């Protein structure tokens, strides 16, 4: 005989945003108007202090300095698939024989996985697209030390 | 000092592995295993054979 | 799989299978005895000293 000594499968790790650590420079929010909203923006008002000037020299009249912050917007998608085989024999039942019964949890199964595995994507995909605003913003080394 | 195994382990065939080894020339460790989780309808098996 | 933003072509679903298989290498070593270990082994003549 030939045999078969084990059939295994792996294992997956889900990742979520709010326990990794590059969530700490982020502020997470849900809002379900989102779709509605044109960008949003922050107003600022600075009155800048000022020294007594001496006698002769010209003095500094007072300024204010009002300045405005936006948002940007960058939506995130994953597709899964799923077979029409799959679909007919998650919807129905042929016979009650044993193979019958094997074919409708095998199709329950394969849509229980794509649902896992499309939510650990979305979660993923969220983190990989913080990553890139933070990459997109960022200044390197020279700039930033020259300011 | 470290613990380690006394003895060789004991791998054995269950007699559907011998009806299957005489009518296929084939095994499948672990047959009646296989079988309840198949009809029960339980996606993973326990460990390896 | 990770979601993907405006304008990158979205990742598709992949179901990866692979099998291995054994080997053999079967040891031999023999040893042997003389007729007379054989004889003396078994009998005992007069069963002087």
């Amino acid at each position: 005989f030939e045999a078969i000594f084990g059939t295994f499968c792996n294992r997956l790790e889900w990742v979520y945003f709010l326990t990794s650590g590059l969530a700490a420079a982020a502020h997470a929010i849900k809002f379900h108007d989102l779709n509605k909203l044109t960008t949003g923006k922050m107003l600022f008002h600075v009155q800048v202090p000022r020294v007594a000037s001496g006698a002769g020299l010209p003095t500094s009249r007072q300024t204010t300095i009002m300045v405005t912050k936006y948002s940007e917007k960058s939506p995130i998608t994953i597709p899964f698939e799923l077979s029409a085989a799959c679909l007919t024999y998650l919807r129905e039942t042929f016979e009650g024989t044993i193979l019958d019964k094997i074919l409708n949890v095998e199709a329950m199964h394969t849509v229980l996985r794509a649902l896992k595995n499309t939510a650990d994507a979305m979660e993923r995909g969220l983190i990989h697209s913080f990553l890139q605003t933070l990459l997109r913003k960022a200044p390197p080394y020279f700039v930033v030390q020259t300011l | 000092t470290v613990s380690a195994p006394a003895t060789y382990g004991n791998f054995v065939l269950s007699p559907e592995n011998a009806v299957t080894a005489i009518s296929y020339h084939s095994i499948l460790a672990d047959f009646n295993s296989y079988k309840a989780h198949l009809t029960s309808g339980q996606p993973h098996l326990p460990n390896d054979s």
